[PDB]
DNA sequence: CTGGAGAATCCCGGTGCCGAGGCCGCTCAATTGGTCGTAGACAGCTCTAGCACCGCTTAAACGCACGTACGCGCTGTCCCCCGCGTTTTAACCGCCAAGGGGATTACTCCCTAGTCTCCAGGCACGTGTCAGATATATACA
DNA sequence: TGTATATATCTGACACGTGCCTGGAGACTAGGGAGTAATCCCCTTGGCGGTTAAAACGCGGGGGACAGCGCGTACGTGCGTTTAAGCGGTGCTAGAGCTGTCTACGACCAATTGAGCGGCCTCGGCACCGGGATTCTCCAG
């Protein structure tokens, strides 16, 4: 169940916004979609260049893979910046 | 043969909801026709699933993995 | 947490542990489920965004999947993303045809 | 004039979400078509409503292929050979 | 003026360009066209020729797909003639628009 | 200009194999355009595999994976 | 690579036909798709029973689900033919 | 090898050393990509078969992957597996429609 | 129109090239003699879930008049892809150096799983109240 | 006939709130996954340099998709009617979860070994080719 975080940060977004339990197993089931799609072309990239430690530079080119275009800067961008904030503690 | 049970009038209004205004009779049973199909397919490797699982109630999941399996992603099942 | 490590929100422990356990590799850098969660983390804020923006405009308070419909149908790039992919109790957008 | 409040129709059931199909009649005839292969398994009502949802949903798609045909075919009236190009393109 | 009817002629070259096996565009606009467009998102490429011989054939075997496939949507039209919406019509139809 | 370099009676004899009788002109030019498309999705998402790899050199296992997760697999090149 | 395998049993079918390299890499590469085909297949069957083995219940339930037929079947007979001719020796 | 004593020729430590190195399952059971394999044999021998039947209807000894794309298109099951995928320098099956013909 | 001059294409017979086919060491990749904690099916039965009988009702569905609104056939279009032939340009064949890049020598580095704990983040598991469901009452096209 | 607008109470749903527990980290370790320094050779780059086939270009030709008209229908709307789906209420009924259970099964070490790997002749299958037989056919009746 990911009702916990997607909720949370809809308390973070929408404040005066409602949802459905049926919205939320959408929720859920649209990160277990994505993840999955992300996890599946990853593994598949890693043995392409003979490793086999899956590491964030296979991932953030396999969003230049996926994402076209402006989203994929805005995902680079804010996703690569906070694996830069990660590595400030 | 409850594939009447699938209306004419159900697939009139399917059909206006597709934005049909002229629908010939030879529509509904080509309806039922290429539809049937899919739900051949549907039960085909759905009780290939159950029938693997050796279980006897066939619950949602399986389906999860079917509609999975046929590129057809479903949300607010999982 | 590891967010708060990082400075977000996504679970970096549970994600990592569903990669971990999802079975891919032997042995699994902890560098992506921070990359990972961090970029499911930004679409997951958009994808509220013009949910609850979508929903809240609509003179309704609640988030609906029918607005789920019109809200990823009134996008490209969900569209580029949810192409395969139905949602339940969403319907359609208002979407009809010129000649109809 | 027969069309205007069936377009209101159309905005109706462009607008509602639920299903439209006798249930039971539709759940005996996934079960006798389920019949081929075991007789009478035990179902959820709501997955039975599901395979009608992602079903009708495929069908409604091959409305929008087929109405996307129409407008090319010129016409308001959907034929079968309407569907043979439809299916075609999809490969069936 | 030795000639043939207008028309004929045509179907029967399609006949062969149909029955036989063979590509039809150039090699080196080609390879320099990867070289050309490939320039443009990282510098100093250098090329496998061979893989560009197999990126010509999946191109144009792709383009079978296309012309063999907005060519049924024609057909289904009462054309002959391709026209701009048999190839948006198809790639929507496809998904790809 | 070579999306030209791919000439338009080559695009005619495309349609030779692809059984056209009448061909209009902006057949032709469309043509181009959803073959920059195609191809510039290859070489793009071809060339992150590349920069994945810490390459200046393409090699052909790039569009192989690439025309893998296209859905256009093509055989006899490994 | 497979294609001495390929050519074995091209012997064993075709004694009298030859065959051209680029057709052996055109089908080596096509068993070599095939393969990752079932193993991905059996990736997701083998979560779905969420088992850490996969037998030949699971690959049998693989093929019966891609293959479209009675040829199959016949499959199904040449692979438990072999398979349970080789079980107990 | 393993598959002359199950009387297969397709190599068994390969594959199944494959099922091992691929990142699927835990533990790889043993009957498993023997069973496997021995699909490959028959598929293989169906793919395989009709190439020799076609490259002899050309009246030829050594197969080209025409008869390769000509195999997997007329067949239903080839080609219904087969509708999306590619073989290079296999060509295209000759198909007249009505539009060609008076 | 049927019925032929001339191309289309198959065919009948060279040749000679190296592509597949076969030939020769030699492993290195597959195979196994042996251990080693164990992963998965059934034993037993639930209780919840799911099918089934009893019994009343209604927009849905089925049956029916009618008057339509649309599918398409006949003729007309001109322009436009194709037919004939032409003319060039860069494609194509064959050629020279080169340093880049992939491979190859280990090198050499810190990292990423294994273990116990921990202990609060988080997850089972209930109420309420108010947006909305559904009226409750009010004015207009 | 469809629409918009304050009024009213009722519902249950999702936010809130309580009780239990679990889930991922902290430190530490170990040897190895994977970058790295060197670095070499051969091969791909980027040209030369002769060849010629490609494709473009011009000049019309008669007929393609559409259009105008028009015939001639097939069905959507309305309407009567009843009705099986709906509903709902309960009764009957078994199916996956839970606990165990009990041992097999793929790791694990190393030893073996022989099949294919790398590589090298090589025979004739075939790849144009000169030239002929035959069918198809564009333009004549």
């Amino acid at each position: 169940s990911y009702a916990i975080y997607v909720y949370k940060v809809l308390k973070q977004v929408h404040p005066d916004t409602g949802i459905s339990s049926k919205a939320m197993s959408i929720m859920n089931s649209f990160v277990n979609d994505v993840f999955e799609r992300i996890a599946g072309e990853a593994s598949r990239l890693a043995h392409y260049n003979k490793r086999s430690t899956i590491t964030s530079r296979e991932i953030q080119t396999a969003v230049r893979l996926l994402l076209p275009g402006e989203l994929a800067k805005h995902a680079v961008s804010e996703g690569t910046k906070a694996v830069t904030k990660y590595t400030s503690a | 043969d409850n594939i009447q049970g699938i209306t004419k009038p159900a697939i009139r209004r399917l059909a206006r909801r597709g934005g049909v205004k002229r629908i010939s009779g030879l529509i509904y049973e080509e309806t039922r026709g290429v539809l049937k199909v899919f739900l051949e397919n549907v039960i085909r490797d759905a009780v290939t699933y159950t029938e693997h699982a050796k279980r006897k109630t066939v619950t949602a999941m399986d389906v999860v993995y079917a509609l999975k399996r046929q590129g057809r992603t479903l949300y607010g099942f999982g | 947490t590891r967010s708060s490590r990082a400075g977000l929100q996504f679970p970096v422990g549970r994600v990592h542990r569903l990669l971990r356990k999802g079975n891919y590799a032997e042995r699994v850098g902890a560098g992506a489920p921070v990359y990972l969660a961090a970029v499911l983390e930004y679409l997951t804020a958009e994808i509220l965004e013009l949910a609850g923006n979508a929903a809240r405009d609509n003179k309704k308070t609640r988030i609906i999947p029918r607005h789920l419909q019109l809200a990823v149908r009134n996008d490209e790039e969900l569209n580029k993303l949810l192409g395969r992919v139905t949602i339940a109790q969403g319907g359609v957008l208002p979407n009809i045809q010129s000649v109809l | 004039r027969p069309g205007t409040v069936a377009l209101r129709e159309i905005r109706r059931y462009q607008k509602s979400t639920e299903l439209l199909i006798r249930k039971l009649p539709f759940q005996r005839l996934v079960r006798e078509i389920a019949q081929d292969f075991k007789t009478d398994l035990r179902f959820q009502s709501s997955a039975v409503m599901a395979l009608q949802e992602a079903s009708e949903a495929y069908l409604v798609a091959l409305f929008e292929d087929t109405n996307l045909c129409a407008i090319h075919a010129k016409r308001v009236t959907i034929m079968p050979k309407d569907i043979q190009l439809a299916r075609r393109i999809r490969g069936e």
